[PDB]
């Protein structure tokens, strides 16, 4: 699937 | 009626083995909590607890969740490797108690006699050097006679097949490093090799095999300063860099994975890995060296 990391 | 059903688990850390039972609703935290409190570590958060899976796949244990609810492999004993998944930025600094930087050593100088992290000879034999005040302490003529080292596991095989000498005079450049360390204990030993080891340019870098969108093979690179990619032959040395400071914001969908980049005027990178739990496992752990980064940097 969909992952995210923004820092 | 009924009985509780315990579980038998064995965990490993580089020079020691645990033995104890644990109970169908234990937490991995639970068990990464009894492990690192029999052996007195409190510099926890470089430490993970490695499995394998079913199908045999090396995997970090999650420590939110069962450690019987991860597919861990059938075994009377549940099998354990305590290891290192993050590297301090600067061994000297971050490294206090004993228990972490042998531990480090230990697995450090295991990754280099591996064949993982490049070595240029002299530094290798360095290496050694320290490694072996270490094991035999302070150097003797009378005590440590010619063919000491001749059954230690010294250099990295490709440092052998690339520079020709022979087996003795590998050990007698090593000797004469072993020499000029009569002052060092064993823990300043250790940490001697550390800090040489870590300077080196694979050192720290989780490597991953992936392909940019023309199809070039490349390798991506997560350490504790950010993201690098590599041409396919050379590991060394980064073609792209991407420090934590360039980045804002991560991301990846399926095999594709982006890389957005705080100045909008520089253009995204995107790269394909080849699985999906790959670019999981990307992200794992650049998440966990950018919360190591930010912790150093408050």
């Amino acid at each position: 699937r969909y992952e995210e990391y923004d820092l | 009626g009924s009985m509780p059903k315990p579980i038998n688990v064995r965990v490993t850390t580089m020079d020691a083995e645990l033995e104890f039972a644990i109970q169908p609703n234990t937490t991995g935290k639970q068990l990464f909590d009894q492990v690192v409190k029999t052996v007195g570590l409190r510099e926890v958060w470089f430490f993970g607890l490695q499995y394998v899976d079913s199908k045999g796949y090396s995997t970090w244990l999650k420590l939110n969740k069962k450690v019987t609810q991860q597919d861990v492999k059938k075994e009377n004993p549940l099998q354990f490797k305590f290891r290192a998944k993050f590297f301090p930025e600067d061994v000297s600094e971050e490294l206090i108690q004993e228990i972490t930087q042998r531990l480090f050593f230990l697995q450090v100088k295991e990754a280099i006699l591996n064949d993982e992290i490049y070595c240029p000879p002299e530094t290798a034999v360095l290496l050694a050097s320290y490694a072996v005040q270490a094991k035999y302490g302070d150097y003797n003529k009378e005590i440590h006679k010619p063919g000491y080292l001749a059954n230690d596991r010294l250099l990295p095989q490709r440092v052998l097949e690339q520079h020709k000498l022979t087996k003795e005079q590998w050990e007698e450049r090593i000797q004469n490093w072993h020499e000029e360390h009569r002052g060092m204990l064993r823990e300043d030993s250790m940490m001697e090799y550390l800090k040489i080891a870590q300077d080196l340019e694979m050192y720290g870098v989780n490597y991953f095999e992936i392909k940019n969108k023309k199809g070039t093979e490349l390798w991506l690179g997560v350490d504790a300063l950010g993201l690098n990619i590599y041409e396919h032959d050379d590991k060394l040395t980064p073609k792209i860099g991407f420090p934590w400071s360039e980045i804002r914001n991560i991301s990846f969908n399926d095999k594709k994975f982006v890389i957005k980049p705080i100045d909008k005027k520089a253009p995204d990178f995107v790269f394909y890995a080849p699985r999906l739990r790959i670019n999981k496992r990307i992200l794992a752990l650049c998440m966990g060296n950018h919360e190591l980064y930010m912790r150093r940097r408050k």
